């Protein structure tokens, strides 16, 4: 744990990136979290929402 | 309730058949219905007012 | 009169994208191409890679 000061920076950046990536799995109220899935099932005006 | 499985479904004819009074789809558009694959289709039929 | 006559109603309830698919639209399958950036479509799973 001598280099914990640098390890903390590395871990914080990696954790922020991982959270940003994981945020792509959230529906945010939509039917699906996959853009291709939304576009494959719905025509433009329903898919727009 | 009828199990529909292990078959190729062509919804284009059903969409084009004008005899239906109501053709409303909720989670998919009828035009895109011919490009999707489902793990199970359950068709429920009844007579109501 | 209209609104009181018998009506034959059929619903089409299906599940999307959790298990292997068994009901598919009438789209002809194509060949498999590897080691190339392609627009794949596996049982309705549209993507690029």
């Amino acid at each position: 744990s001598a280099l914990g000061k640098l390890q903390d920076v590395v871990n914080q950046n990696a954790q922020a990136l991982n959270t940003l990536v994981k945020q792509l799995s959230s529906n945010f109220g939509a039917i699906s979290s996959v853009l291709n899935d939304i576009l494959s099932r719905l025509d433009p005006p329903e898919a727009e929402v | 309730r009828k199990r529909i499985s292990n078959c190729v479904a062509d919804y284009s004819v059903l969409y084009n058949s004008a005899s239906f009074s109501t053709f409303k789809c909720y989670g998919v558009s009828p035009t895109k219905l011919n490009d999707l694959c489902f793990t199970n289709v359950y068709a429920d039929s009844f007579v109501i007012r | 009169g209209v609104g009181y006559q018998p009506y034959r109603v059929v619903v089409l309830s299906f599940e999307l994208l959790h298990a292997p698919a068994t009901v598919c639209g009438p789209k002809k399958s194509t060949n498999l191409v590897k080691n190339k950036c392609v627009n794949f479509n596996f049982n309705g799973l549209t993507g690029t890679g």
